[PDB]
């Protein structure tokens, strides 16, 4: 095998891959012109900046053991041995300070594992796995770039910023697919974005599989967003699918895609406002002229350069010189185009930063000499790495290219810190190409203005507008994250923020849709249309009663109608002011006392009446008091039946869901008091009508009048009677007009009765 | 060194064939039991096996075996060679597997290494519980039990014995810490409650453990401990306990073992011992074997001259030694020496389940069987094996098979301390656990009874639902009894929750809902004496009507209050029904009435007396506007006051739980008392007019025996108030007496009014 050694006081070790993966003969392949030549010059050119430099490292000379991988992670891992057998102490070996890891994550993991077991520090500048950051597998092992899932957080962040919550994700099989998608699950559902569907694409399918996926994704056209954390082929594939199908999506990419070409190359009409990713990375230009001035002569450190050159240039060098062609001077790299790679800064930035570290120790651990001293002739991986690899600060060794951002450090994982450059697939005249508009290194900084807005117009990634719960309610369907709008009843109220509830008729939803508020209550006359309705209905009331005090006073002397009758008058008298009372009483505020007070106008009136039937009956003083005993008895069974009625008077809740309305009215009492009502109007009606067969009128006391008097008045009452008896089942309603009809009604009555009666004493008189 | 042999199918070995002698030599002193033994175990083991021509018979197994000194790196480089084999680049020899590793370290260092290159490990002394996770070892095995098992079946016996409530030391090591956590987690799954977790670490002196016992001790609720503690670490707790005189019923592990360097000056406080130690059995072919060894003709091992020169104090270039043997004597065999036969025969089980699945057409190893899959092999023949143990003692429980995790079989022996013998103290075997415990509860000495048993218990037994299952502050996990208020039903766990105001609790105290009836305030007994006064009254009240009704021809009728007499008669009724309806079951309008109807017959008997005022000033009219115009305002002042104490009830005055409510109104006390007030200074007004009447007949014959029964009604009714107010209590007892007093007082009065018509009769 070839390997390359330079003597000197501490030497790196380094892994490349040199030569392409094995093919199914061969333990390797071709050599790897970008990947594995282009950064083993790095390393080399780092090397010898280091050893010429002034100030980093003045009296200690770094050499390397540089060793190919192949590709392979087994190759790598049995090659990986000559690090550890020269710290056995049990071909000269050479003492291996530091090994500079391996571009594969897989090729970085095993030797990171064989590493770990002989405490020797590995920093690597091309393994981007999520695996390598745990410490309890990994603890002597770091790298230059950030892992993968920064990435992911920059997706989110991105996502974030636009307001795009419902995305779709598709990702690749493998693990650096799976890694991503979980971290950008992680991230997503942490700043609280919906995931529409979970699609993915395998590893190697035919066109089928892809143009499935991209039919899916549209199954879905609330989600016109799609992020995709997936490899560099499948990309240009699902790309293809996309294209022979007729789809409109903006992609949200990664490092997978990037600004490379060959993604968007035959499909420039599917991609046109896609967000790729990109690892941020500047030219070293010593570099170019470093590798432009690489002859095969002239280089014999590199083994692997002859082969090189006659595989890029295929000629045949001086073992036959006339095979193919003649590698003469005139082929070269400066006249060819030549291209840096993008990751040539970090493998300088691994060499410079294992350097700052053996100088570190130098410094503390041998102080006072420039030189290699007896503490230091033995080198301890782990005290090294702890103290002076995660614990470096040093600007970038080629910083003149102007950036804030460079200063190499590690974290407590060993990683570095992501700074990542957001790409935009643009168009200015017809041409196709990418532009940069915006960076994330440690917060998002896009360029709104060179993103075009993300294509004609922001697009819009959001499963429904946000539903204020003030007048609608939100459900869930199909879809757990995301609602859609449901109408709520004016009459409920949101409880919670998902479901609506109903106060009912005990109470109004208040205004703000939190709760409950006491409805206003039931609707007062004293304000109503008829305000003065019952202050007029009373002042005739009151006339009458101050006539019929006046007439009964003037009666003690020459009485006229007080033989035998002046109880039956002052009854009747008595009757006629407590209607004007009960009259009163109905306006009155719902009260069980109110209530009962309007029952005992009624059951006064019943009485009244008995007591004018009972006039008719006297055709003494003994006699008159036995009359006037039955009436007083029966005026005491009216009031026991009103009693009986009269159990539990509950407030009487009315305006039941027929009529649901903000305002709510209620009765007095229970309206279980109709029926009493009407029992008890019954007797009033009987007793009337007894009065009116009863007077025959077929005597006179004093004069014929009076008994037609008494006649008179007893048509009246069975009239009031029959023309309300209708009124009183239609008015079953808590408006103002079903109580005033009534108390105009019982009035009226309680004044024709009264009316008729006063007349023989002013005759008389 | 090695004594590396020829062969097809070569097995490595590593062994701890010299002691960790530190930075001197990075290994001392030759190991005797667990570096020579066991090698000499592996070496008769393949010899066996390739003199067995059921296991395979055409195939030579060869040796490969290393020495890592006791220590982790020494035994990362002799993996180093074991590695450099199957290279694609002495003489390497190719391994199939290797059979090595002692300690835990060096057998985690050993699995790092030879997992990279696909190599199965299968361990014979290792038993960290941190081996078990393929994630990070995917080629190792072992054929004895983690450290957890026997943590399961210490969990197991603590809940044998309802040992609940026990003390748990560990030490400072990963030894001792996983034990201790795989402790809490068998707890927490089985519901067992840990008092202190100490440590006892290594390099400690005498003082830490005695602080250790005194916190122990600080417990008096707590007899049992398990130690999870090395030899000494376990001793020097012993030693402390045995000199401060503690008592325990100790649960040990492996650590302490049947071993009798830990009972070494400590009996006393190692009595009464339960230990777990690993289950093994002497094999007698390794010991014969073993017996026919020397110098001369086991040339195989490098490290036997080494061996012979420590173990018997001799030199071979002074011949100090010629003939001498390791007979029964200076020869004791190691408990792990069938863990190494039993490892060694897995594999070449798996070897030949191997040769017999790949090339069965011939008993030879095959071309396509020369380049050895160790992913394979561990996957498919290393970790399905089912095999019976070789040179057993014949038991159906001697079976080797690994777990899904490479695991051996978890079978531990259950010792206990003796001491019923007639002076030795020794360890007895009472007892297994493979995968259930099979206890001989017989001999147990201390925890089985005919010896005194012993409880762990937190605290005393669960309390009953008449008492609050309080958690002390200081220990959590159990509950306390202490008794509640007796009206205070247990409604969980917590506290005695309140039945209600005053409702009574129930059997259960979980629901009560029984609020005591006291519907018949006023019993029937006393409620005879009253109800046979207002009769009485209520006839002769009927009797002054009729007599004064038929008394028309008499010449007083008009002049005289015939009309007074008749409202003097109606409040006389009045206040018989108020006292009768005061002397029932009160109701919500019950106690309005009483109090309105008292005020209302007052007012008439006042109005009745005031008639006498009216007449000595002077119309018979006016005297009737005035007692109507008085009996409107006190009707008026009675509605005001019942508009001001609106009717209701709930009067639970008493809260002594005997007697809640009382029946009554919910109206206070008070507006009793204003009601009364002014009913007596009515009262006194009335009085004081009817002394301010002047000097006149006016009916002598009646006038005086009013005016001198007034003074006295109204005596006894100002008198009757203060009855209440000095019980200071109301209850039956005065709504009877104020009945009483009311009825009195109205006979008094109406016998006093017809006190005339009586003598005008005779
Ligand atoms: C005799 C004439 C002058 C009428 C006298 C007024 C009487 C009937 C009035 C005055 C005060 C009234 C009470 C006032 C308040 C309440 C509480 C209510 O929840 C039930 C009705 C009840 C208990 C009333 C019953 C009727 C009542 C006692
Ligand atoms: C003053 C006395 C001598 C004669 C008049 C008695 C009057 C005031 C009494 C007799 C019957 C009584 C009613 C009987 C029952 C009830 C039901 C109760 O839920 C409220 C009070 C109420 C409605 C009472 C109010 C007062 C009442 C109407
Ligand atoms: N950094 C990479 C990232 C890599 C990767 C990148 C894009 C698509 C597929 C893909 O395969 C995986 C799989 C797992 C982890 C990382 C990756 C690495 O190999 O570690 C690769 C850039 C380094 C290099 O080879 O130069
Ligand atoms: N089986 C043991 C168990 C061992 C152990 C046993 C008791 C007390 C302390 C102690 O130290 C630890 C620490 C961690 C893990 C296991 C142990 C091993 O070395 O793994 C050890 C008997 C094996 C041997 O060396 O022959
Ligand atoms: C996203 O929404 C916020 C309000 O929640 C708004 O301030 C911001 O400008 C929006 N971002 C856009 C439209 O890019
Ligand atoms: C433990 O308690 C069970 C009942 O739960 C009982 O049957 C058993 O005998 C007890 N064990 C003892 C006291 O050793």
């Amino acid at each position: 095998r070839r390997e390359i050694k330079i003597e000197g006081d501490l030497v790196l070790g380094g892994l490349f891959p040199i030569n392409e993966k094995g093919t199914g003969t061969e333990e390797c392949g071709r050599i790897n012109e970008d990947r594995g030549i282009q950064r083993l010059e790095a390393m080399l050119f780092a090397i010898d900046e280091i050893n010429k430099d002034d100030y980093l490292l003045p009296g200690v000379k770094l050499g390397v053991h540089i060793l190919d991988t192949c590709s392979r992670d087994t190759y790598a891992l049995e090659q990986s041995l000559e690090f550890v057998r020269a710290s056995l102490t049990k071909n000269i070996p050479l003492l291996i300070a530091g090994v500079i890891g391996g571009s594969y994550s897989s090729v970085s993991i095993q030797v990171a594992n064989l590493l770990r077991l002989f405490q020797i520090p590995q920093i690597s500048y091309a393994s981007t796995s999520a695996k390598l950051s745990d410490k309890s597998r990994y603890d002597y092992f770091a790298r230059t770039v950030p892992p993968d899932f920064y990435q992911a957080k920059a997706m989110a962040e991105i996502l974030r910023f636009f307001n795009w919550t419902y995305v779709s994700t598709v990702a690749s099989e493998g693990d650096y697919g799976e890694t991503g998608i979980e971290a950008f699950e992680q991230e997503a559902r942490l700043r609280n974005i919906c995931i529409a569907t979970a699609e993915k694409v395998g590893r190697s399918n035919i066109r089928k599989s892809y143009d499935s996926v991209i039919r899916e994704l549209l199954q879905k056209p609330n989600a016109r967003v799609v992020v995709l954390f997936m490899r560099s082929d499948d990309s240009r594939e699902l790309i293809a699918a996309a294209s022979r199908a007729n789809a409109s999506f903006t992609w949200v990419a990664s490092d997978g895609w990037g600004a490379q070409e060959s993604i968007i190359k035959g499909s420039e009409h599917v991609a046109y406002g896609a967000i790729t990713l990109e690892l941020a990375s500047q030219p070293v230009r010593q570099f170019d002229r470093y590798f432009q001035s690489l002859n095969p002569y002239n280089n014999h450190r590199n083994p692997w350069f002859r082969d090189f050159w006659e595989q890029k240039f295929q000629c045949s060098l001086q073992n036959k010189r006339n095979h193919r062609r003649v590698c003469d001077k005139h082929l070269a790299i400066d006249s060819s185009n030549y291209e840096q790679e993008s990751k040539i800064m970090f493998v300088v930035n691994a060499v410079y930063a294992m350097a700052h570290a053996l100088h570190k120790m130098q410094r503390t651990l041998c102080p006072n000499t420039t030189k290699l001293c007896d503490a230091m002739k033995i080198l301890d991986g782990k005290k090294l790495y702890k103290d002076y690899l995660l614990k470096i600060n040093f600007t970038a060794p080629f910083n003149p290219n102007k950036d804030a951002d460079s200063i190499v450090k590690f974290d407590t994982f060993g990683d570095g810190m992501g700074r990542y450059n957001v790409f935009n697939f643009q168009n200015v005249g017809g041409k196709y190409s990418y532009l940069k508009v915006g960076h994330w290194a440690e917060t998002l900084s896009l360029d709104v203005n060179s993103i075009h807005w993300s294509r004609n117009s922001v697009p819009t990634s959001q499963c429904s507008d946000p539903c204020a719960p003030n007048e609608m309610k939100n459900m869930q369907p199909g879809d757990v994250c995301c609602w859609i709008c449901i109408p709520c009843e004016p009459y409920e109220y949101l409880a919670d923020e998902f479901t609506c509830m109903d106060c009912g008729s005990g109470q109004w939803p208040t205004a703000d849709l939190t709760g409950c508020y006491d409805l206003p209550e039931d609707y007062i006359r004293w304000e109503d249309a008829w305000a003065i309705g019952p202050v007029t209905i009373a002042c005739l009331g009151f006339m009458c009663t101050c006539m019929v005090v006046t007439v009964f006073i003037k009666h003690n002397n020459t009485p006229l109608v007080k033989a035998s009758g002046r109880e039956l008058c002052y009854i009747l008298l008595f009757g006629v002011g407590l209607s004007y009372c009960m009259t009163f009483f109905f306006i009155a505020k719902p009260s069980p006392v109110i209530c009962a007070l309007r029952r005992l106008g009624l059951g006064s009136s019943f009485a009244i009446c008995y007591s004018a039937l009972l006039t008719k009956t006297n055709c003494k003083f003994i006699s008159p008091s036995s009359q006037v005993f039955i009436c007083l008895g029966l005026i005491l069974v009216q009031i026991v039946m009103v009693s009986v009625w009269l159990i539990l008077e509950a407030p009487g809740t009315r305006r039941y869901t027929l009529a649901e309305k903000r305002e709510t009215v209620i009765l007095k009492c229970n309206v279980k008091d109709s029926s009493m009502l009407i029992s008890l109007t019954y007797d009033v009606i009987l007793v009337i009508l007894c009065t009116v067969y009863a007077f025959k009128t077929r005597k006179c006391p004093e004069n014929f009048n009076e008994a037609k008097f008494i006649g008179f008045t007893m048509y009246t009452t069975c009239i009031i009677w029959l023309a309300f008896l209708p009124i009183f089942y239609v008015t079953s309603s808590d408006y103002r007009v079903q109580t005033t009809t009534m108390c105009i009604s019982v009035s009226l009555s309680g004044f024709v009765v009264l009316g008729c009666l006063f007349a023989p004493k002013v005759h008389i008189i | 060194k090695v004594l590396t042999l020829e062969g097809d199918l070569v097995l490595g070995g590593l062994f701890p064939v010299h002691q960790k002698g530190g930075p001197a030599e990075d290994c001392g002193p030759v190991n005797e039991h667990r570096g020579i033994q066991r090698l000499e175990a592996m070496l008769f083991a393949l010899d066996r096996i390739n003199r067995d021509p059921h296991l395979l018979p055409g195939v030579r197994l060869g040796a490969h075996i290393l020495d890592s000194c006791s220590k982790d790196t020494h035994a990362l480089e002799q993996a180093l060679d074991f590695v450099r084999a199957s290279l694609s680049r002495d003489a390497p020899t190719a391994i199939t597997g290797v059979i090595g590793g002692s300690y835990s370290d060096v057998s985690i260092q050993v699995a790092n290494l030879l997992r990279l290159f696909q190599i199965p490990q299968i361990s014979y002394a290792s038993t960290s519980a941190k081996l078990s996770d393929k994630s990070r070892y995917d080629y190792f095995a072992r054929t004895v039990p983690p450290d957890f098992f026997q943590a399961k079946a210490m969990a197991e016996i603590l809940r044998f014995f309802n040992w609940t409530y026990v003390s748990t030391v560990a030490s400072e090591g990963d030894y001792g810490e996983t034990g201790i956590e795989a402790f809490e987690l068998e707890a927490r799954a089985r519901n067992i409650c840990v008092a202190t977790s100490e440590k006892v670490g290594r390099a400690m002196s005498r003082a830490a453990f005695e602080g250790v016992v005194r916190a122990l001790l600080q417990k008096p609720s707590a007899r049992v401990a398990v130690l999870f503690t090395r030899s000494e670490d376990a001793r020097e707790l012993l030693a402390a306990s045995q000199r401060l005189n503690a008592s325990f019923t100790w649960v040990a592990s492996d650590g302490w073992g049947a071993l009798e360097s830990v009972v070494a000056g400590s009996e006393g406080a190692a009595e009464g011992a339960i230990t777990i130690e690993l289950a093994s059995y002497p094999i007698s072919d390794f010991a014969s074997y073993f017996q026919s060894l020397d110098p001369w003709n086991n040339s195989r091992n490098p490290w036997f001259r080494e061996f012979w020169e420590q173990r018997f104090r001799c030199s071979f270039r002074q011949r100090d030694c010629a003939a001498h043997s390791l007979r029964a004597v200076p020869f004791e065999q190691e408990s792990k020496i069938m863990f190494v036969v039993n490892a060694v025969y897995a594999m070449a089980h798996a070897l030949h389940n191997m040769h017999r699945a790949l090339c069965p057409n011939t008993t030879r190893l095959c071309d396509a069987m020369r380049p050895v899959n160790g992913r394979r092999l561990y996957k498919d023949f290393v970790l399905n094996v089912k095999f019976d143990a070789p040179f057993r003692p014949a038991d159906t429980h001697n079976e080797v098979r690994f777990d899904r995790f490479g695991d051996g079989i978890g079978r531990y022996n259950i010792f206990t301390y003796l001491r019923a013998g007639s002076g030795r103290y020794r360890y007895q075997k009472v007892g297994y656990w493979a995968e259930g415990l099979t206890l001989d509860t017989s001999l147990i000495p201390w925890a089985s009874p005919s010896a005194g048993p012993l409880p762990a218990s937190r605290c005393s037994e669960p309390c009953l639902q008449n008492e609050v299952k309080s958690v002390q502050p200081g220990e959590v996990c159990c509950w306390l009894c202490i008794p509640c208020q007796p009206y205070e039903y247990r409604l969980d766990e917590f506290t005695c929750a309140d039945c209600g105001l005053g409702y009574w609790p129930n059997a259960s105290l979980t629901g009560c809902f029984e609020l005591p009836q006291e519907y018949i305030r006023w019993g029937d007994a006393w409620a005879v004496g009253p109800v046979t006064i207002a009769c009485l009254g209520a006839l002769a009240t009927l009797f002054v009507l009729g007599v004064f009704v038929r008394h028309n021809a008499t010449p007083v009728v008009k002049a005289s209050g015939r009309e007074l007499c008749y409202i003097l008669l109606g409040g006389v009724f009045l206040c018989y029904c108020m006292t009768f309806i005061f002397i029932a079951k009160p109701s919500t309008a019950v106690c309005t009435l009483r109090r309105l109807g008292l005020g209302t017959a007052f007012s008439v008997c006042y109005s009745a007396l005031l008639t006498k005022t009216n007449r000595i000033a002077r119309s018979p009219a006016s005297q009737v506007a005035i007692c109507l115009a008085l009996i409107s305002g006190q009707l008026l002042i009675v509605v005001a006051w019942l508009v001001v104490e609106a009717p209701g009830t709930g009067k639970e005055t008493a809260p002594e739980r005997r007697e809640v409510v009382t029946l009554r109104c919910n109206h206070r006390d008070a507006s009793m008392l204003g009601s009364l007030a002014y009913n007596v200074l009515l009262i006194a007004l009335c009085t004081l007019y009817a002394f301010k009447t002047r000097k006149c007949p006016e009916n002598f014959n009646e006038a005086k025996f009013i005016g001198f029964t007034m003074y006295t009604t109204c005596i006894i009714w100002l008198a009757f108030l203060p009855i209440f107010y000095v019980t200071s209590s109301d209850y039956r007892v005065q709504t009877t007496t104020m009945c009483v007093s009311v009825s009195l007082s109205g006979s008094v009065v109406l016998g006093c009014l017809f006190a005339p018509k009586l003598h005008i009769i005779l």
